[PDB]
């Protein structure tokens, strides 16, 4: 009689797989993101203070 | 038919066509070999690895750089880099091919000539022909003119040219390069902890200097700033995790080339080695010289060094002149771009050293009016 | 003609043929003999069992393991153990066929030169090899990479393999193992009352252990999980009846492998020989090694082991890498298969040390580069 | 008022008085805590044994070494070390005495700094300084120039000196030492049956190594002596009888030293990085170098590594040379007889950092002038 509860914890184990991997793609994906958006801002910072020393 | 234009450089291969923009094969001038014993029957591995393959392979092999400073020191690796270079990254055949090769000023005379005997014997090209980095690197800037400073990662060297004739007793060149800066990042990064010593952690030294190390515009005021804040401290993250910590030494690695006192070398830094080509040139073309000094090769890609070779050379040379350095983005391929120029140049088809000519006057027909 | 492969382990012996799926003889690495005198006239019984017929004596014998970690310590009892092997469960005629045995890493070398001298001088076999039992558990697993952590009855080791290449100066041995843990179950049983100290209670003590022990994913909250509720208490049936309960050294049994101070060791569990391993290969195939950590022999076929050793190792690791351990359902007989599989690769045929070799070369030729 | 001398090392501290012919105290740098639970109520037992002390009691205790290669790892248990030093091996209040610390090129800054903020802060020392080993190595042997290797117990380096100036582009340093050689004869008696595990039996092997290997001239010839005949066989009587013998070993354990792929090392051995480290220096003073080449440390007591490295160095190096290693007999006392000249001369009295000046500007002032 317990099949029905085995069942069921095989489809919210399922549930949650899909749960797991979908956050970590959209994890990986906004770390991607912010690591390149601080790579150009550094850069650029680097340039403006360059930029700077030249004003002066 | 097409010429190959094979920039040998010393620490990366640039090979391509002869008309092209760019090559279409770069990889590292290394070859790696086992140094474990390997168990797995059936594996059937190889003995020797070459170029972009010894990187994967790392952590297993021992590498070694057939290219010292411009000079071939391993004949063997370097038949193997070429071999590898003509039939798995190009996958052509050379007997059919002219090749133009490349290599720096005032380098012994027996590297050309064996390696021209090397491309006629071993490879059979129909022709070849051996050219001067900073020449070509001359020719992909536009220029006719100016002072070429060509910092590789052997050797550095300066080659005064003017309308197209150049001035052989103003030729410098210098034996510190992206190498010898390499090395001194390893050895100043061990002030942190950080230890690198296998000659597959050179590589790894190597990345961390391209992706964090800059130039500092004044040097004390850098030092300052870094003994105080630590707004200039960056990390990076190794193939093993653990993250380390760069602090001032981001600009004491490049600062080397305008100190060669760092390493312990007796010589001058590349803004004053520029400084005393240009005086050691004639009167009446030093204008020229200075408002057209430019700048290749992988070592000047540094951030700011541009800027910081103009202060230098500006505080030395007189008030009254325009000094101005040509740093182009591509500056890194710029002997290959100009030597594919070259090859293409319709004028040049009859510069090349035919098989016949060399059959019947030996290898020392390179350094003939083909020098 | 075909291979036999024999892994000889320590505690369990497993024979076959070269080509099969699975070994078709597992019985005990035990010999016993009669302790009592013997009255019946006529029942002519024998002087020593070997294999599975000494557990169906049990309660008659006394019971000798000829292997105590790898290493064996009585060459009558294990040369009884290969006759008995050769000709009662294979039936075959050992000199007709190769046979590849099996060795655990860094024993003593006249083991393994005794082991080639018996092989050829009393069985007569036409070829022998001995193959190290963590090679042949990675071909087994399908990998060419990885570490390798094959806990037997006798001996525990990582052995790290990149591209099939070992990393002699990583690997690791520990002395600890399924053996030491039935003491170790043995010994804390008697908190309760049941007492077992004949050397045929043993193999009962085995028995409860294989059953009914566990690996906890937490320690100290299963330790008070145990003492508030009973939950994790279950029951076990001697051959006596009178069935025994058994609270919470369910888990305190296999925790000895991750707090080997338990048994009154110095060295440190398995999962920190584990890292200790990785973190003295090299620094770029350390990624690879973190995310191919296998698992195989009888002691980590625990419930819960291969979580409690992923859990162990990423709290060690750096907090960037993919830790990933591989435990298959057929961990027990990983070693027998591969060896399978190696002794059936047709580019393993030159490896056997043939007879003719021995005859002129002596016992020496086994650490020959075949080792 | 007088200096104290401390070579605190790793693996052995030695400490003494600045103006005496050898260390006072001379004991291993170990703390040890014990194990197991104790049962004696009464016993009034301390929780860590320092030093010497450690040792007799080393079969109940777990053995720490502060000190890992050079560098400090564990700081408290160093603070007990000093501890020890002053007031139970000394008995000196070391706030009237200025001392002398000692530690190897190429360290990281926070060794230093840390040191210093301990001396002035934990024991208020008046005044202290840190010197380089190698140099007070060579003011003890009584040169002003010589290339000195000082094979320590967790380092080797190289520090060439010319007329008093040292070339610090030229300095080497290598991570193996007799710690390593302990332990890869750890796992080379392994072959032969006998197993050491213990933190506690690593030192019987250390003394077994001390007292039986030595280098050997020729390396295959005398593998092959010891293959065919036996007179190289020696015994030795561990703690609890059960002698041993060793053959091969004896000298296959210092030939890491000349060949450190044996422990899976990349590098060159000692010899070669000798003459690489002498090719590093300008042209003129390699003559004296050649001639100089000073022997310092304990890993540089084995018999015969003398005639081994000059035979070495010797094939290497131009026929024209004359190689000379001077080997002292109270060698392994080196660097502490140069601390006791330095800090006893008059010149060196401006040369301390004091209270007021640490006080003032912080631990930075370590690396200033105030070296
Ligand atoms: N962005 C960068 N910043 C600093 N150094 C660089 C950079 N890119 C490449 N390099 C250095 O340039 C060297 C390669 O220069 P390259 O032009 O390839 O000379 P060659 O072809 O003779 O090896 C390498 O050693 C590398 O360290
Ligand atoms: N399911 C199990 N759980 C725990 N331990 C087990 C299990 N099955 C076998 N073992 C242990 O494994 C040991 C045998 O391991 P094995 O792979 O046969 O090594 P060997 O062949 O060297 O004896 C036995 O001592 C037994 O206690
Ligand atoms: N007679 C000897 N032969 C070989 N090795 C020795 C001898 N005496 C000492 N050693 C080794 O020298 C090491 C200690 O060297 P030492 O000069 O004390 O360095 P440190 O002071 O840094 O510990 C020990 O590990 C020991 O193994």
């Amino acid at each position: 009689s317990l099949q029905k509860k085995l069942k069921g914890t095989e489809d919210e184990l399922d549930k949650y797989s899909e749960a797991l991997k979908d956050a970590q793609e959209k994890l990986e994906l906004a770390e991607k993101k912010a690591t390149d958006a601080e790579a150009d801002v550094a850069s650029l910072n680097r340039r403006i203070q360059l930029v700077e020393e030249e004003l002066d | 038919t097409t010429a190959l234009v094979c920039d040998n450089g010393s620490g990366l291969v640039k090979a391509g066509f002869a008309g092209d923009d760019a090559p279409r094969a770069v990889f590292p001038s290394i070859v790696g070999r086992p140094r474990h014993q390997g168990v797995m029957v059936g594996m059937g591995q190889k003995d020797s690895y070459v170029g972009d393959e010894a990187q994967s392979k790392r952590g297993i092999l021992t590498l070694k750089y057939p290219i010292e400073h411009g000079i071939i020191t391993n004949w063997d690796d370097m038949e193997k880099i070429w071999h590898h270079t003509f039939y798995n990254e190009l996958r052509v055949a050379p007997e059919e091919h002219p090749t133009l090769l490349t290599e720096a000023p005032l380098n012994p005379k027996a590297n050309r000539e064996k390696m021209t005997q090397i491309m006629f014997e071993t490879f059979n090209v129909p022709a070849m022909y051996v050219a001067i980095q900073a020449v070509l690197s001359l020719y992909a800037s536009g220029r006719t003119t100016g002072i070429v400073l060509d910092s590789g990662d052997g050797v550095t060297h300066n080659v005064p040219i003017y309308e197209g004739y150049a001035l052989p007793h103003a030729i410098m060149r210098l034996d510190l390069a992206g190498r010898d800066l390499t090395d001194y990042l390893m050895k100043i990064l061990t002030e942190r902890g950080y230890s690198f010593v296998t000659t597959a952690e050179r590589e790894i030294v190597r990345d961390i200097k391209e992706k964090l190390c800059y130039v500092a515009l004044d040097f004390e005021n850098e030092m300052a700033t870094a003994a105080s804040s630590s707004s200039l401290e960056k990390s990076y993250e190794l193939p093993d995790g653990q993250v380390i910590t760069i602090g001032n030494e981001r600009f004491r690695c490049p600062e080397t080339l305008f100190q060669p006192s760092f390493i312990g070398m007796e010589s001058a830094g590349i803004h004053e080695t520029t400084y005393n080509s240009i005086m050691k040139c004639d009167i009446d073309i030093r204008k020229d010289l200075y408002a057209n000094n430019v700048l290749s090769g992988g070592t000047t890609m540094y951030p700011g060094i541009a800027d910081r070779m103009q202060k230098e050379i500006t505080a030395l040379a007189p008030s009254t002149m325009k000094i101005k350095i040509i740093a182009p983005p591509e500056r890194k391929y710029s002997v290959w771009i100009g030597g594919s120029i070259l090859a293409s140049l319709s004028t040049f088809q009859q510069m090349w050293i035919s098989k016949q000519e060399y059959d019947e006057a030996g290898p020392s027909i390179v350094h003939r009016k083909c020098f």
